[PDB]
């Protein structure tokens, strides 16, 4: 089946930066599934960073310049992966980023809107945190 | 606003429907009964996603080959008689000479005859005594004196009312969206070769080689490759037989061996030596992309099974040869000749895997020569450890939807849907 | 850009109960573009209704939502204590798609 | 010229320009019964298109005017970001939920409008 | 006054049409073809005139079931080789352990086999020496190795244009006007059991026991009888055999039965005491209406003769019953107990009453135990003296339309006409 | 009444009245399918007759008039000599070479009349 793995919990301290990736077991391929980056604040609304889809990365319009969504497909040794930097980090940016997958094979889906999307496979779970 | 409604818009839905041939001595192949022939428009700002292992066309193309082979198999002569006991003396361990007690027109009488047989079909029941090799469990009919085996092109046009899609990308893996497409009535010309391990005429990549799997992280799934230049090869059986006619029962007649006429010199089929180095060495190059830069590709040949499988067979001139490819898949690589392969011929048949039904090929009076082409190989991964750095690809083979999966690894059928309503500001009186 | 204001802010009911769940969007979507979740405390939300009422494989029959204009509802048949959580209304209308702001339904 | 399905990617409102296009092209032994069994599809899966049309009154024409008024419920974008922003593929799914009522719309709407005119010619 | 065309008005003509399924390992009755299934409108004010034995539902089922049966035992295997001689003796007079020659894969060779035979398939030729029965009017031809006999609900679904009419009464004796039908895309589901002198797994009656019959006054006609409460039946089989093959030639497999494992315990079938003797007497109220209230309704056992018509044969968990039944029918009327009936096992079988072809069941390893409903019975009436007030009764059967005809006595085919022209006011102008 | 093809050899104004007669005539195991796709060939022949009278407008009628003008390059004959000194089988040779033409001269007259007439709706 389908399973989502995403790295290890992590600390670092305002003006650095961190990546975070997550390795897909189960994909297909990443032409056929589209990825989206999504964050929950400690105990709050969701929240939208950007997102890869037929191979052209987008993001958001309160976190264009600050951040690289890039991923890698597969390969006979790993499965396709994704990654996260988040740039010029700040005691903001503490919360926990998921990973998550929709299918983009048939256009009668109803799971995305032409590029809008909503998510069915989730990851499970990092927890940055910044501070001094 | 007023409804309006609009009847020939241009949406279509995937589906799956039955498609049928075009095609412009009978051929298994009936082109005797296939429509003839007859037209590709380019659909701009267009992108359909794709998949070649989640294809249907395939499925239909496996069930309509068989189905082929089968009823044209029917008719003709049934050859029960031939289970009995044989006295075979050597012709000189490969031919034999296998004369035996087999019936005659007249019910109540018997006849000796006798035949020429390879050691292929043979195995013996412990001059010596033996028996033929598909007699437990099969039930041989012969082959069928005026049917031929030779491909025919055949296009698989689709019905009125569903369109086939054609990717135009010329560096298509058969996975994931396909900015070019176009709409096709129906498809280029499939010749339905059978083969194992080397895929014989093919049909040429554009630019470079590609190679092409279901799950490349697994080691269990089959890895075609597709050339970009053809590597001919030359097969012959130099030795010229003579066809003898048993008679063994009212309009039944069984096709056998006579004699040999010259010396007995084994089989086979070259290659161009240089020529095969170059394009292992094209596949090397384009096989590193997926497994890595500081690799040691180490070939290797084939692990072992059922002779069907473990040996290059097809068939050409009506005679089915099985030669071994082992000085082929050689030549670990790290970061005027010929190569001359002994093939072995049979008789006796078992083609689409199936268990309880076999045929019997009459002999080619005849020197047999074939000129083919090699475009692509069905490869394998051996599983090591996940800590070398050596992979070895032994060639495989044997499932059948392999080979045609990679002539119709571009096309998709689709439904069209005509009716649509949209908002006007015209009024029906 | 689309604002939810989900309501209840919280509901609290135990098993047994018919329980709904209330979500208005600020402009009309008129193609039932939303969605719903649920998640239990710590570990990752769960999609179970995309496109107003069609529900994901495995989601037991016992869920359904309702759409129409911009009043989004979703309703819960003879609650089981183990469906107790948060839930969340996401439309995928326009660019981006936000989220809502989340009710727990407490014992 | 374009051609079949040519105009499979452009705007609503050029795409509407080809309909004869597509509205000539959807009518035309191992092999002998495939054959016999995809023909009587073909014609009968036309013929069920062609009395949806005689229903509602539109027989043998591709744009027919009718006279349901387009609820505001069904979608609410104004012309110009119709016409000249979408592609059917892209039409055909917003209303997708709406379509099995229209055609119930449109059934009844000519079946008022056929007592109506017969009313009138008795005067 | 002008004419005015109306097109699709509620008009309607009686006709003779084409059914087909529709159904939701393989099967006979081949619910892998026929169309999947997906409905009911009351018609007020319409009275129609049914009749259940000038139905034509009934003459098209009954191909269909004979059609169906033939054609799933093509394919397969023909015993033509055990017409041999036999030499037999007893297991301990019911298993015969017979022995003979048989052919081997082998064209030539001999082969010695055995198997355990019941007596009811061997007919000794004047350790004895016996033959197989079907021998001298019968070909036979294996039973199928992959193929089930259980019966599933088929709905029987006209094409369009025509419709069905049901009769929605509760107390319809098949024949006058039924002042409720309906109008139904098409039937109910429908089990093919094949049984005679019971009705199994069949369709309650909604009120009270229901008579029925071609022509009461004539006593060569059945009388068929509807129950309104199951009355369940067990029949279990105690042996635990175990089975074999037999090699009879290339590609062929002849199953037969090996050892016995145990005691040989006749098969029984318990119907309750209290249940049929409760069931037995609603039968006799609803007889009295058409004989007189005075009369001695007497019940007997049946006749003697062929040896399906005597006997409740029957076919669950894979082989063919032939129960006695004479412990049921008993003692004549007036104004944790159980019955246990003896059956005899057979496995060589002619069922729809032709002639020259057969069949042989291969047998069942394990134990096989039953669950049924008794819902119906077929009686039959003795020829008397017309003079007398005693009526005896004796279950028949046999004959298969009056299984069927016991399901589809309410429906009824028609054929819409929808054009229609009329009188009135208006004008073209 | 001179029945089916009765009027074969008349002049085309007098072997026009009687269309009716042909338009009425032309849809209605070894014998098992021998039958079986002489029926089926019978209504395809016919419903792909009836799709070219819906795409020129000419839907349900037999005699039917259009706007395109007779161009005098492909018959130059006055009315005298085409309706009084032919039969339809002497004037079918003549224009067979410009019948693929007119048969798109028609069937794109009638696709800028669907429009136009929708224009004159909206006003
Ligand atoms: C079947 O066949 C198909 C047909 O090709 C195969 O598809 C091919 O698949 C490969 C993947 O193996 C694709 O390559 C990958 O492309 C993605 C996409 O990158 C996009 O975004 C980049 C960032 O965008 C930001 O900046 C742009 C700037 O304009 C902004 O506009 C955006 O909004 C973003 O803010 C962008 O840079 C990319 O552009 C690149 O390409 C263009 C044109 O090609 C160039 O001009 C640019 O210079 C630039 O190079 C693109 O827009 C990349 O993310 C992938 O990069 C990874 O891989 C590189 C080499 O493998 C590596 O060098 C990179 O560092 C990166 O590696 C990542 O992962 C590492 C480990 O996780 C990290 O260490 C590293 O930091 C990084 O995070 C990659 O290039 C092909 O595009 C695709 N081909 C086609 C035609 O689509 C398919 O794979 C086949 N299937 C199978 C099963 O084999
Ligand atoms: C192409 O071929 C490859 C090779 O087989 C396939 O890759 C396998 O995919 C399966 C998918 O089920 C993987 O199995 C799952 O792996 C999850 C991840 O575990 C890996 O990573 C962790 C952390 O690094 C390691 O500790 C672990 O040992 C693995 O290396 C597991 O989490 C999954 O387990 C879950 O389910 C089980 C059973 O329900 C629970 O007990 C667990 O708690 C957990 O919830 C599961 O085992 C498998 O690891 C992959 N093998 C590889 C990569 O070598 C591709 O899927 C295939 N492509 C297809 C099929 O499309
Ligand atoms: C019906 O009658 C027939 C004969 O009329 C009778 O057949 C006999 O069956 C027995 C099996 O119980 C045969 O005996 C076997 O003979 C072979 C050859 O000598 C032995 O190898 C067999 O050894 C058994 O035991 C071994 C030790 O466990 C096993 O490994 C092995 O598999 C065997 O089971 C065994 O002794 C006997 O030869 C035949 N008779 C003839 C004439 O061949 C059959 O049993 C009768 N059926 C019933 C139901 O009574
Ligand atoms: C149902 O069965 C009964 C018999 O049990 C049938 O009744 C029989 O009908 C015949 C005529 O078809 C009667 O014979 C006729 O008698 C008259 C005078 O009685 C005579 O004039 C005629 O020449 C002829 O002989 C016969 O008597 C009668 N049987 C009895 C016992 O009365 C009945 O016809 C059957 N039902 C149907 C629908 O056929
Ligand atoms: C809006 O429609 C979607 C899908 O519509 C389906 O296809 C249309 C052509 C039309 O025929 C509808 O009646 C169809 O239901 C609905 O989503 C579906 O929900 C069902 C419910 O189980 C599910 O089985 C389907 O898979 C869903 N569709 C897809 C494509 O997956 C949705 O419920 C509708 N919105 C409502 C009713 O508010
Ligand atoms: C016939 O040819 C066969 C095969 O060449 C001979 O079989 C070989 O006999 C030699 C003599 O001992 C053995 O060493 C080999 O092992 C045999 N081959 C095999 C495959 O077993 C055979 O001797 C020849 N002559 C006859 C009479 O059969
Ligand atoms: C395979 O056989 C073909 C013969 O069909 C060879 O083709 C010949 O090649 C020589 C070499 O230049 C030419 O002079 C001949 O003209 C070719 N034949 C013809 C008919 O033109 C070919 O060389 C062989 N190749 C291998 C690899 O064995
Ligand atoms: C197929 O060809 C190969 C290649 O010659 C044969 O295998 C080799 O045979 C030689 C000669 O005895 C041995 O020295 C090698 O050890 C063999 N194995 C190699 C080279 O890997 C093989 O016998 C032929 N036939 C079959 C059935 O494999
Ligand atoms: C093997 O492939 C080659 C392609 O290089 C074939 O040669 C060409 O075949 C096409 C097919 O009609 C011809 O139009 C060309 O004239 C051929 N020559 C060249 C130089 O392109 C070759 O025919 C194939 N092998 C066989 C046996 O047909
Ligand atoms: C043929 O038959 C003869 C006598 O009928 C026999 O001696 C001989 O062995 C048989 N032939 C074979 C090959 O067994
Ligand atoms: C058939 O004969 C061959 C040859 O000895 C043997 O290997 C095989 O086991 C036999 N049985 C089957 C089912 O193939
Ligand atoms: C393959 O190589 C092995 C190496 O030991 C050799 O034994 C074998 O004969 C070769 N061929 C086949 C078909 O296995
Ligand atoms: C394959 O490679 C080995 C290793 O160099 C070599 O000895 C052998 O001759 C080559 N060819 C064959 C047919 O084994
Ligand atoms: C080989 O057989 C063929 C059969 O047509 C014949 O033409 C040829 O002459 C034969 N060759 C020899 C050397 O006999
Ligand atoms: C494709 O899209 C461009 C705009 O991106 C548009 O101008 C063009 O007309 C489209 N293609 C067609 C055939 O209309
Ligand atoms: C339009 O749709 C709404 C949706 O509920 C419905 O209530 C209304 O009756 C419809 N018609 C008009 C004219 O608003
Ligand atoms: C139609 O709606 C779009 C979307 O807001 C808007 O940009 C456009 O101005 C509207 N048209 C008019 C005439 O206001
Ligand atoms: C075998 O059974 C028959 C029938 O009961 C009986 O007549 C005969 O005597 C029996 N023979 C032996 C040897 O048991
Ligand atoms: C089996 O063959 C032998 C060979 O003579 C014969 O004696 C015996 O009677 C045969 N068995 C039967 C049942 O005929
Ligand atoms: C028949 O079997 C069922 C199932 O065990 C049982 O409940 C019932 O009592 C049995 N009836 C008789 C009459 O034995
Ligand atoms: C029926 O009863 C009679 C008299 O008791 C008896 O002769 C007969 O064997 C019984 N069974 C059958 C099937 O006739
Ligand atoms: C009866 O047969 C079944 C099925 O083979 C088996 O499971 C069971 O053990 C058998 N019983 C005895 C007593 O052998
Ligand atoms: C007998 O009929 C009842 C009526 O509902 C049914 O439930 C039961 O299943 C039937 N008997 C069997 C053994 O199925
Ligand atoms: C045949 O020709 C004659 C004179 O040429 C004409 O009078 C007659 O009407 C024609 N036949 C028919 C059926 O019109
Ligand atoms: C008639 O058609 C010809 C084509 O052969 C064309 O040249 C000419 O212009 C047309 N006539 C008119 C009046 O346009
Ligand atoms: C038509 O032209 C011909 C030329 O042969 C002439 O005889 C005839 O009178 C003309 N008819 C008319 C009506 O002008």
């Amino acid at each position: 089946q389908i399973h989502l793995v995403q790295s290890g919990t992590e600390v670092k301290k305002p003006g650095s930066s961190v990546t975070v990736s997550c390795k897909a077991y189960g994909v297909n391929t990443f032409g056929l599934y589209a990825v989206n980056w999504v964050r929950q604040a400690p105990g709050q609304s969701l929240e939208y960073i950007g997102q890869i889809w037929r191979w052209k990365s987008s993001a958001s319009h309160h976190f264009r310049g600050r951040v690289l969504i890039s991923a890698v497909d597969l390969t006979g040794s790993s499965p396709p992966i994704s990654s996260l930097e988040i740039k010029n980090l700040t005691s903001d940016d503490t919360a926990v980023y998921f990973c998550t997958t929709t299918s983009t094979y048939d256009r009668w889906s109803g799971l995305h809107h032409d590029g809008v999307m909503a998510f069915s496979s989730w990851g499970q779970g990092t927890l940055i945190s910044v501070s001094a | 606003l007023w409804v309006t409604v609009y009847y020939g818009v241009p949406v279509w839905k995937d589906a799956e429907t039955t498609l049928f041939c075009a095609s412009d001595k009978h051929n298994v192949w009936a082109t005797h009964a296939c429509v003839p022939t007859d037209q590709e428009i380019h659909l701009e700002n267009v992108t359909e996603e794709f998949n070649m292992w989640k294809n249907n066309m395939v499925e239909q193309m496996h069930t309509d080959i068989i189905s082929l082979w089968d009823q044209s198999l029917k008719p003709c002569v049934k050859l029960t008689p031939l289970c009995v006991t044989l006295q075979c003396t050597n012709v000189t361990g490969e031919l034999k000479n296998c004369s035996f007690n087999m019936t005659t027109e007249l019910r109540d009488k018997k006849q000796k005859v006798y035949s020429l047989f390879y050691r292929l079909d043979v195995v013996q029941i412990n001059n010596k005594e033996y028996r033929l090799i598909n007699c437990n469990t099969s039930a041989i009919t012969q082959a069928c004196p005026k049917v031929s085996f030779e491909p025919i092109p055949i296009h698989y046009c689709a019905p009125a009312g569903f369109a086939i899609l054609k990717c135009k990308d010329k560096k298509f893996n058969g996975t994931g969206p396909c900015p070019s497409v176009s709409t096709v009535q129906c498809t280029h010309g499939i010749k339905p070769v059978v083969s194992t391990q080397l895929l014989l005429n093919g049909s040429l990549a554009e630019e470079e080689v590609m190679i092409r799997s279901e799950n490349i992280t697994n080691n269990a799934k089959n890895i075609l490759v597709q050339f970009n230049t053809p590597v001919q090869i030359n097969c012959t059986r130099p030795n010229n037989n003579t066809r003898k006619s048993i008679r063994i029962g009212p309009g039944q007649a069984f096709y056998a061996t006579g004699d040999i006429i010259g010396d007995i010199r084994q089989a086979h089929c070259n290659v161009s030596k240089a020529t095969w180095n170059e394009t292992l060495g094209k596949v090397v190059k384009q096989l590193r992309k997926h497994f890595g830069n500081n690799t040691i590709i180490r070939f290797a040949n084939s692990s072992g099974g059922d002779l069907e499988v473990t040996t290059h067979s097809f068939n050409c001139g009506g005679e089915f040869f099985y030669c071994n490819t082992s000085g082929l898949f050689n030549s670990t690589w790290i970061s005027n000749d010929s190569i001359t392969l002994p093939c072995r011929i049979k008789q006796i048949i078992n083609m689409w895997q199936r268990i309880g039904q076999a045929m019997y090929a009459p002999p080619i009076q005849g020197v047999i020569r074939c000129v083919s082409n090699i475009t692509g190989l069905i490869l394998t991964r051996d599983g090591g450890s996940t800590n070398s750095t050596t992979e070895t690809f032994r060639p495989g083979g044997g499932d059948m939807r392999d080979n045609w999966r990679s002539e119709l690894y571009k096309y998709k059928v689709v439904k069209i849907e005509p009716l649509g309503v949209a908002p006007t500001r015209c009024k029906r009186r | 850009d689309i604002q939810m204001t989900q309501s209840p802010s919280t509901l609290s009911a135990s098993t047994g109960d018919t329980v709904r769940i209330s979500c208005r969007a600020s402009q009309s979507i008129t193609g039932n573009w939303v969605a719903w979740y649920q998640q239990r405390p710590g570990k990752a939300p769960r999609l179970l209704i995309y496109r107003g009422a069609a529900l994901l494989g495995g989601v037991p029959s016992r869920f359904r939502g309702s759409a129409a204009g911009t009043d989004f509802t979703l309703t819960i048949g003879n609650l089981q204590a183990e469906d107790f959580g948060t839930f969340y209304c996401q439309q995928y209308d326009t660019y981006p798609g936000t989220f809502g702001q989340g009710t727990k339904v407490e014992v | 010229f374009l051609g079949f399905l040519g105009a499979a990617g452009s705007t609503m409102g050029a795409a509407s320009m080809t309909l004869t296009v597509q509205a000539r092209n959807l009518l035309s032994t191992v092999w002998g019964i495939k054959q016999l069994q995809a023909r009587v599809l073909a014609v009968e899966r036309y013929l069920r298109d062609q009395q949806l049309l005689g229903i509602w009154g539109c027989s043998g024409k591709l744009i027919c005017c009718t006279n349901v008024p387009w609820n505001s419920s069904w979608s609410n974008r104004n012309l110009s970001e119709i016409w000249d922003n979408m592609t059917w593929l892209q039409w055909d799914k917003e209303i997708s939920n709406y379509t099995q009522i229209i055609y119930g719309l449109l059934e009844e709407s000519q079946n008022q409008q056929e007592k109506n005119e017969q009313d009138l010619l008795a005067l």
